């Protein structure tokens, strides 16, 4: 099976370039268009260029200028580069299969047919600040969790007990604090005879920083 | 070159839900529809028009001819609810600028509210954060105003917007920032949440 | 274009399961018949299709096969199965029959009744004597019918009949008959019909003096 | 001239299938190990009949039937494709002459 | 073989030899070979009068052509007859032909008959649609669709079958019956609708008239009135 | 139901002449194809020709150019003209049904008719008593010196039918035809039951009613 996996998400300064890599697996890459496709936060799609392992990529015109993509065979990967980068280029990047058919008298792109996962960029230059991490403490259910608290920019993943424990989990969405700094939380529910039976430990990863934290919940009200 | 869709399109449970997608001379051009849930990649509905790809129900269906490219989903499913796109090839790739569908007549849920007062651990680090977590409410929309004692709080409060979630309600959350000293000031705080009309109200106190 | 079967004869006892198979030379899309006929009695379709059961016939009966090798199975054997068994190409040509698969059931060996019946004085008269030597209802078939005429052993001058197994005890029946011109019988004495078989720990001999 | 649906009834909708599943193009489809069956290849479609069209059509293939017989007859190859590969090199000798 | 032209939705029919300047062909593209079904003309498809249509005859060979596009069909029909002593009537059918596409009933006509004829025509010009290859000759357990082709040059820009078991095939004395079970069948009064067909199916496994080990044939005559033969 | 009746047979000599005749009943001739199928002296069964509804005739190789099948739909009859008749085709005849469908499927199968070819006269049967002598006793008569083939074997008009075994023919070496007829009764009822066996040879047009008495 035709598997796509953008790079990982993260930082990128003002001004800087931005370098993307998707890499696919079960299948060659010959056989594909590829492209990559932006999201900014609450807006809509936007398509950037494809390429084919045999020709020129083709951008769009309102980036042309700034973008570039590239086709690793031997490593099996597409890469996306990207100039000048300003707070309107934060966005979900998409790593992106087109099929490739002949009809109209050429052989052409005919679906957008397989998307990846997407990577969100977070174009910023307050030095990555990393998240200060605090636990919550604890009918017939409770709820503990972590405060991810004072961080920058998105984005922020959490697990608990290392992805061993999803039942009940709720992550929240960060708020945009004044300061222009996140915040988010996340709460586990769990049943009233299950609380204090076992660990429960927040796994935090703030990839744009590089730092990644344990906070284990201590389950006492 | 641009292609026009509606900012939103409704519709009663069981029914049918029609997007249109317009441009100039788009039945000379090949239209693509996309559907995107919450939180999700978008995902192909439509190719070439009117085909489907394989996981794509026969209830969605396509058709594009004139200046108008249609979807269609029959016996439309709450679970249907998501972003949809229209797209096609010009010059260049253009995709429209998508269409929100909301399922209405849907029934009701009062939002659950957790409030958690800060942490000893944040206390030490002298800081005091009230963390009001909201989940489970339909339709997605609340207000959330918070008080000390029996008095508005103005300064300090960040609430984000609702977002859809896993069960497919809504969930949003609050956050008041205080000094350790305006914390262990008062007797309690309370965090309100307002959903259609009606108010839910939890309490803290330092202890 | 040849329909030829194996075996000729199969043997089995009340219960058991059986197989007869029908070897086709060319093939013809599995268009094959069998037929039943009981002994003294009229052919019955069976099975056509190779394996699609007719009107009337046991869920014991099952066929199969393909291309040109095709098998009848009965899976509990009965003494109304008792027949001689034919496949046949239909729906092709030529038309023709396997050279038929006899069945019988194996059983135990039931001696025969043994009677002897001197000739009648009307048959006396017409210059002519038949001597006949009844074996009622024994099995297996095979059975040792020698005559002595005065204790010498009779050569050539007599014949047998056998009846088909019967339908209700699956048993046979035999007659030989010894015949004479009339101033031969009325030269002798003693007539003795005297048969062997797995039945009789010794041989029975039935006899007559002549008067 | 134009034609004249002639029939004893034309009914008018043609309900019509033809070759391609041409989103076939896409995956493995297209590699005939993977893909459709015999009977998965073909695609649907609805034509109304927008003006005499249809009705007109059928009628046509009614007309043609006797020359494309004749045709037929004259041919010695047990199948025929050639007819509008001809037809087509015809129309180009037509307008490269007289 | 003339050449249907279109423009818009006009219908002319020319033939190259009055085509004009500018009815712009400018690729192979726009040249199609359709093939309609005799079906949609008015044209009945009782089994009976359908099989009235087609006849035998021998020293004239089978052709073929192909058409691209098709059209769906509500009738089709099967033929698996023979000759009194086996031999078949039609051929088989070679390589590459194959069953008409699309049926909503197909007409499996089981039976026997004589066939005055190596092969079995159509006897008003009609070709036998295939899939995608329109001959002049039924050919064995394949089915097919009545239909005729035409050639035109254009602008720039499930299934359920019916079994029948029937006897003089080729007669003027033939004789048909609705197979239903491998013993029970009844008498096609030709006006019979298939739909019809299909509730005689529906009515005879629901009410029970289906014969035990002993054939049976009934004749119904219009919840109605259902007869038996003998 | 479905019967069917052959008539017309009997013993020829050979490059003689016979019309089997078949009168079926229970269904309708316009609908089947139908066909004479033989079994031979080894027993084999043989396809032997075959007519349909509307007239197309067909032979087995073996009887084509001698033999010729016909029908009588409106009277529900079928024929079979046998000439150049040879040993070989010494058999039980059968007219037959054929599945009215497809065809070489056999579900309808007449008495059977025994047609002989041989030089050799006609001979009615002298009919001699087999007379009993324990618990069961048993009786017969002897059929002896007819020809041709068949005879048919009662006991008191049929009435009598348990136990009773009468054994297929034989041929002696004078050519002659002769078999036994036997059955087994209570020895008790002998001197007051009334045994008769029944005996007759339609060929010579022959009948014999012989009674068997004890001793």
């Amino acid at each position: 099976q035709v598997q796509l996996q953008e790079s990982g998400p993260g930082l990128v300064k003002p001004s800087d370039t931005l370098s993307l890599t998707c890499t696919v697996s079960g299948g060659s890459l010959s056989s594909f268009y590829w492209s990559w496709i932006r999201q900014p936060p609450g807006k809509g799609l936007e398509w950037i260029g494809y390429i084919y392992y045999s020709g020129s990529p083709n951008y769009s015109p309102s980036l042309e200028s700034r973008v570039t993509m590239s086709v690793d065979t031997t490593r099996n990967q597409i890469s996306l580069k990207l100039d000048s980068v300003t707070a309107a280029d934060t966005a979900v990047y998409y790593c992106v299969r087109a099929s490739r058919s002949y009809y109209w008298g050429s052989y052409r792109p005919t679906a957008f047919d397989s998307w990846g996962q997407g990577t969100l960029v977070t174009v910023s230059s307050a030095s990555t600040k990393g998240p200060s991490v605090f636990p919550l403490a604890p009918g017939g259910t409770a709820a503990l969790g972590c405060l991810v608290k004072d961080y920058f920019p998105e984005p922020v993943t959490v697990s608990w007990n290392s992805g061993a424990l999803t039942s009940g989990v709720h992550t929240f969405p960060a708020v945009l604090q004044s300061s222009g700094l996140y915040s988010l939380s996340s709460v586990v529910t769990v049943p009233s005879s299950s609380l204090g039976t076992q660990t429960y430990i927040c796994n935090v990863n703030h990839k744009p920083s590089n730092t990644k934290v344990d906070k284990k919940v201590e389950p006492k009200s | 070159y641009e292609l026009t869709q509606p900012l939103s399109v409704s519709v009663s449970p069981g029914q049918t839900a029609i997007f249109t997608c317009s441009g100039d001379n788009l039945g000379d051009k090949y239209v693509c529809w996309f559907q995107q849930r919450p939180g999700q990649s978008p995902m192909l509905l439509i190719y070439q028009d009117n085909k489907r790809p394989s996981g794509i129900p026969e209830r969605f269906s396509g058709s594009n001819s004139g200046n108008t490219a249609t979807l269609t989903i029959s016996g439309t499913q709450s679970t249907d609810e998501a972003d949809y796109y229209c797209q096609t090839w010009d010059s260049t790739v253009v995709f429209g600028g998508g269409t929100k569908l909301t399922v209405l007549g849907q029934p009701k849920a009062a939002p659950s509210v957790t409030l958690f007062p800060p942490s000893s651990e944040e206390l030490q680090a002298n800081k005091a954060t009230l963390v009001c977590l909201i989940s489970d409410f339909y339709p997605g929309a609340v207000t959330v105003a918070w008080k000390a004692d029996s008095s508005p709080v103005k300064a300090g409060v960040e609430t984000t917007t609702p977002s859809k979630q896993s069960n497919n309600k809504y969930a949003a959350s609050s956050y008041l920032s205080l000094t350790p000293e305006q914390w262990k000031s008062h007797r309690s705080y309370s965090c309100q949440v307002t959903h259609e009309g009606s108010t839910v109200e939890k309490t803290v106190a330092p202890t | 274009i040849q329909m030829t079967q194996s075996p000729s004869s199969l043997s089995a006892s009340v219960g058991d399961r059986i197989t007869i198979t029908c070897r086709a030379s060319q093939a013809f899309d599995n268009y094959v018949a069998w037929y039943q006929q009981r002994p003294g009695k009229v052919p019955k379709l069976l099975i056509s299709a190779a394996s699609a059961l007719h009107a009337g016939v046991p869920s014991r009966f099952s066929g199969s096969g393909s291309g040109t090798h095709f098998t009848l199975t009965i899976s509990s054997l009965q003494p109304e199965d008792v027949a001689t068994y034919y496949c046949q190409n239909y729906n092709s040509a030529p038309l023709t029959f396997g050279g038929g698969t006899k069945v019988e059931i194996k059983r135990t060996v039931a001696a025969p009744s043994v009677f002897i019946f001197p000739p009648s004085d009307e048959q006396l008269k017409s210059g002519t004597a038949s001597v006949v030597c009844l074996l009622n209802n024994f099995y297996p078939r095979e059975a040792k019918v020698q005559w002595k005429v005065d204790n010498a052993l009779q050569s050539g001058n007599s014949q047998e009949s056998v009846t088909e197994q019967d339908s209700k005890d699956s048993t046979y029946s035999l007659s030989s008959t010894l015949t004479l011109s009339k101033a031969d019988y009325e030269k002798h004495k003693v007539y003795a019909c005297e048969v062997t078989h797995q039945g009789l720990s010794s041989p029975v001999t039935k006899s007559f003096n002549r008067g | 001239e134009a034609i004249v649906n002639a029939q004893p009834k034309c009914n008018p909708n043609l309900h019509y299938w033809t070759t391609q599943d041409e989103g076939a193009a896409i995956g493995l489809a297209w590699i005939p190990y993977f893909g459709p069956a015999a009977e998965g290849i073909y695609i649907e479609g609805l034509m109304h009949n927008q003006d005499g069209l249809i009705c007109g059509l059928r009628q046509l293939a009614n007309e043609t039937t006797q020359a494309l017989q004749l045709f037929l007859r004259a041919t010695t190859e047990l199948r025929t494709f050639s007819i509008l590969n001809r037809k087509a090199i015809d129309f180009l000798l037509q307008r490269w002459g007289g | 073989i003339p050449l249907g032209v279109i423009h818009n939705s006009t219908l002319q029919v020319s033939d190259v030899d009055k085509l004009v300047c500018r009815d712009k062909l400018s690729s192979t593209n726009q040249l199609r070979s359709v093939g309609l079904n005799l079906e949609g003309n008015g044209v009945a498809t009782d089994v009976p009068s359908a099989t009235k249509r087609w006849g035998f005859r021998s020293g004239v060979p089978p052709k073929v052509v192909n058409y691209e596009a098709g059209e769906w069909a509500e009738n089709c029909y099967n033929l698996e007859i023979k000759k009194p002593d086996g031999s078949e009537c039609l051929p088989a059918a070679p390589d590459g032909i194959r069953g008409f596409p699309r049926c909503r009933y197909v007409h499996k006509v089981s039976g026997t008959g004589p066939c005055a004829g190596d092969f079995a025509f159509h006897k008003e010009g009609a070709f036998f649609l295939y899939d995608r290859l329109a001959s002049t000759v039924i050919y064995r357990g394949t089915t097919f669709a009545e239909g005729v082709v035409a050639f035109l040059i254009l602008p720039q820009a499930y299934s359920t079958t019916i079994r029948y078991q029937a006897t003089g095939f080729g007669t003027n004395e033939t004789e048909y019956l609705f197979e239903v079970d491998n013993l029970t069948y009844v008498q096609l009064e030709s006006r019979f609708t298939p739909q019809f067909l299909l509730q005689l199916n529906e009515t005879i496994y629901t009410s029970g008239k289906r014969s035990n080990t002993t054939g049976k044939l009934i004749w119904k005559v219009n919840r109605s009135e259902e007869l038996s033969f003998s | 139901e479905v019967q069917l009746v052959e008539s017309g047979g009997g013993l020829i000599q050979p490059g003689g002449s016979l019309r089997l005749s078949c009168a079926a009943s229970g269904f309708a001739l316009r609908m089947y194809d139908m066909h004479w199928v033989r079994q031979t002296i080894d027993k084999r069964l043989e396809w032997v020709s075959a007519v349909g509804p509307s007239g197309d005739t067909y032979y087995a190789d073996s009887v084509k150019g001698r033999f010729a099948v016909s029908r009588e739909n409106a009277k529900n009859s079928l024929s079979l003209q046998m000439n150049s008749l040879t040993a070989g085709d010494t058999a039980i005849y059968y007219c037959v049904r054929s599945d009215r469908g497809v065809a070489g499927l056999f579900d309808s199968w007449g008495q059977g008719i025994l047609v002989t070819v041989s030089s050799a006269s006609t001979k009615g049967p002298s009919v001699f008593p087999l007379a009993p002598s324990g618990g069961t006793a048993a009786l017969g008569c002897l059929v002896k010196d007819y020809f041709p083939e068949p005879v048919t074997v009662s006991w008191n008009s049929g009435a009598l039918t348990s136990g009773v075994h009468t054994f297929p023919a034989v041929l002696q070496s004078s050519g002659l035809y002769s078999l036994s007829s036997v059955v087994t009764v209570p020895s008790s009822s002998l001197g007051t039951q009334t045994y008769i066996c029944n005996v007759n040879h339609k060929p010579s047009n022959t009948k014999v009613d012989k009674k068997v008495e004890p001793k």
